[PDB]
């Protein structure tokens, strides 16, 4: 019938049907198991919780993510998670719509390969298509020239694309993202004290990173202001009960994306990396990737990310060249706005999948979707 | 400890 | 006029002038009151017995612990405890020797300070320094590269360093240590009937751990043969008079160690966080952190943990790479020896925090000394 | 006393006494600087490690070439290079031997000057001569007429000469070389997985390069015999232990030199260049320049780069003429061979750049060594 | 990953 | 380089 749109990331899931303006069904990809006994009081019990229902009651489960870093090392936690977005959140039998699914640029093909096999026969999906994250995210914003950063909870890839032309070789992908800035606040919250070391316990701390964690637009000033007794501190209340404060960490959670050798990473921060990229284009294109610096992705909603990173590139970028950075207010869900708006095209039609396709030529046939 | 764990 | 390295642990504080090769003084670290009436028969008496001297008459006292999973909970208990290690143990002027201490990692930094403040108000030290219990049995094992397992009493954490560059990322920090194997073999000596509740039977229970408890190299194996009627069964006598036999409880309680699971915690085991550990860092340096796996802390020196934790290791560790194990027999006061190599070095002499600095930086000025 | 010759390679040093037959002392140019923190085990350290000591603790540093595409960039760098090349690898006082350099053609005037004025400011070297790569080569093959095709780490150039009249005009410089094929390594190992990001982990890819990599006669054969699971699979084992397996990659990494479109490069492969060059000098001498084709540089010691190249340039070439190639087995260190003949040769004792001439001329002397 | 980092 | 490639 109508196309749906799957964007399983690493660490939430969103799911909806093609055409849609937001996604219908947008729950952790979070695959619980019980961790304690199982006891005499029993009336009904399932020996795993998947989604939002292993959160509800994260308090006696091991809470295990199938993807980190955008990859997939757990296949029968991820098809546990698709059969339950397929048939309680969808509510639809995926043998009638096709599947288009996202994955993030410099990949293994082997990944690819096993999601395609597995879609195309433990369910049977009429056509099914893997598109990139970044490309999605350009299209959603509309536009058809610009460089985008998209920052999930595992991968932080940046693809610059010039009048629909992808450029396949400055593409910079990076692995500091949600994940990574939640172990990070973790480690560091042992600093006042309140530290958290269980998976439900580092839902809390991802929690606390959500709702109070902000970018500050000059790291030493900032810093100094808040070690000289100021109002950056705020009171988070645990589900026990007891209210935790929070100082510096505010901005020193979300500063190790400016900065990766706080976790020890050689890597450079997001701005440097975007400038790399922008850099390794042509030269008739920069001025152009400069003025339309599209972000997206959950980690890029931090208050104040776009000042500093527009401060940062403009340091950088050269004076005479004027710099925009485009941060969309549903930068949350763009990868999958931009996957609606693709499946619902005209032309897109012709590029699927088909399963006669698969049968003919085996798991390994998507090669040629590389963007 | 204060928030977590007891010390 | 010499400096005096005091290794404050979380159940066992040695303390002792540097140059020297084993600690002068080694007590619990055990404040005990009285619990019982002051009843009419008193010629002499104290409200608070301190180290040995608690130990010697707990059958009237509530021990407490002051340092436990390496926080200080009791700031008054420790104010005590090394009023009496500096005014009865070396029987020593603390205002004249600089004195060195030693902080688990990954540890609030409002322990550390007020630790300072008060070592630098209630008494009079010229200098004292802050180091960490890992770097310091690394010290003492004579090496400069090598990943140091250090299970004390109340924690059990792992630092690793390669060419004295140690990584501030790769750092695991676990709370099992002896004090939970403590509770665990109270918990389980329950099975037999032997109960153990109150303070001095924690004590008792402790020094069973202590004479009778052994690692197996297999648990499951070890489990049938006492199961099967073996001759895993000796007998401890109490206090007062009574024999008691444990059978599987030798290889149960110190079992917790690399299975967390045991009591109820979601971390793995040690063998596990030392694994990964080493794997953290970079790759070229795991070559030498797998030959030169470097143990210290009371509670491993439990008879086969070496030959298990090898084991473990060697099935996690690829097979083309050795897996060697150093466990001096000095584990004990590993972290002490190697504290006292530190103090007498010439070139540490700069390193000291001397009062004037202090004075002119507050009590928050170790943070320029992180390990 | 004696000259000697210190072939400065972007990315490989090597220096010698003229007069022998191969290099003295043969060292990656790397410098390194330590990236952790700020050292807990610590007595008697460095705070740069420079040449071979900075790859073997490659796991706790940074490494930095000084020299990309040919272009000297970290001046501070390339100095403590030289230093310790002088100071440590020969160790010959700079201030009595002439020393002959050699420069990449088609090379920032600024580079050379610059560089000619450390060395003879900095060093008080009593004479200094800079000659290109090329003709160097041409110089150890031991004739006068041919085509030299040096691709070196940085650069890869391509100078004709004719009975010792080199034409200035048909001089092709490419920007394709070692570095970009290991960089283009990095990102193709991405498919079966094994991704490497680190620097260090970039020095394990181009041993990887180096032991595994070869280049196809024929590459669409080559990648279809690949596909069809063949024997075309070799094993290496990383420094942590773990084996990997590089199939198709192995003639994909060194066909970017015959398709510089593989990393979005517009200009043609060397054989398309090598032949522009050719054409594009007289018609009296492109006979002459087929036969006499002069392979130097680390990357043409790739496995069946001679037939490779020779048959694409007989492809292109016409028919009747004949085409050989000349690899010598010592194209690694060719241009240090020549460099060392040309260096004692009783004629070029006239040639050199005096310090009377450098004080009377300035630093923009080195002008009239053009070839 | 297989090489290189964990995944 | 200055301009055009990095170097
Ligand atoms: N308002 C917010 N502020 C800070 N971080 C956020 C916010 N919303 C989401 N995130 C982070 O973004 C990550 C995932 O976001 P998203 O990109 O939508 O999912 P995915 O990474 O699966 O594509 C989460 O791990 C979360 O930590
Ligand atoms: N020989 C031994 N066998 C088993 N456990 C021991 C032994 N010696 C000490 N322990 C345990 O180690 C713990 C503390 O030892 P130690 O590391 O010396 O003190 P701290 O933890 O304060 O550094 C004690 O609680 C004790 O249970
Ligand atoms: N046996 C080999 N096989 C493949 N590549 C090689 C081999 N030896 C050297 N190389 C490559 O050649 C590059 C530089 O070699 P060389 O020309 O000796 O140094 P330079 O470029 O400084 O002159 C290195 O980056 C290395 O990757
Ligand atoms: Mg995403
Ligand atoms: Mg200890
Ligand atoms: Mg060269």
């Amino acid at each position: 019938t109508t196309a749906l749109v799957c964007d399983n990331g690493s660490g939430l899931v969103k799911a909806g049907f093609a055409g849609d303006d937001a996604p219908r069904a947008v729950f952790p990809s979070i695959v619980g198991r019980p961790r304690h006994q199982g006891v005499m009081v029993g009336m009904g019990q399932k020996d795993s919780y998947v989604g939002d229902e292993a959160q509800s009651k994260r308090g006696i489960l091991t809470l295990k993510y199938p993807i980190e870093h955008g990859i997939i090392t757990n296949w029968d936690d991820m098809e546990k998670i698709w059969h339950h977005t397929f048939y309680n959140e969808l509510r639809v039998a995926p043998e009638e719509h096709p599947t288009l699914l996202t994955e993030a640029p410099l990949n293994p093909k082997a990944n690819r390969e096993k999601m395609t096999q597995i879609m195309f026969e433990t369910f049977n999906v009429p056509a099914m298509y893997v598109a990139i994250q970044a490309v999605l995210s350009l299209y959603a914003s509309g536009r058809t020239t610009g460089i985008v950063l998209d920052s999930g909870d595992g991968v932080t890839h940046n693809v610059p694309i010039y009048e629909g032309y992808a450029l396949p070789h400055a593409i910079m992908r990076l692995d500091l993202a949600g994940r990574d800035l939640t172990d990070y606040l973790m480690k560091i919250l042992t600093e006042r004290g309140y530290s958290f070391v269980t998976t439900a316990e580092r839902e809390i701390v991802r929690d606390i990173k959500e709702k109070l964690c902000y970018v500050a637009l000059d790291f030493e000033n900032e810093m100094a202001t808040a070690a000289s007794s100021s109002s950056l501190e705020k009171s988070y209340e645990l589900p026990d009960g007891q209210v935790i404060t929070i100082g510096n960490e505010r901005f020193r959670c979300p500063e190790t994306l400016f900065q990766p050798s706080f976790i020890g990473m050689e890597s450079a921060g997001i701005h440097e990396t975007t400038y790399n990229s922008i850099m390794k284009c042509d030269i008739d294109i920069r001025k152009d990737l400069y003025a339309n610096n599209v972000m997206s992705g959950g980690t890029t909603m931090y208050p104040g990310i776009a000042d500093r990173m527009q401060k940062e590139i403009t340091a950088l970028a050269p004076s005479t060249m004027k710099i925009k950075i485009i941060a969309p207010p549903e930068r949350k869900y763009s990868v999958w706005i931009g996957g609606s708006i693709l499946a619902s095209l005209s032309t897109f039609q012709q590029m699927w999948i088909t399963k006669q396709e698969y049968d003919e030529a085996g798991p390994s046939i998507v090669h040629r979707k590389c963007f | 400890w204060x928030a977590x764990c007891p010390a």
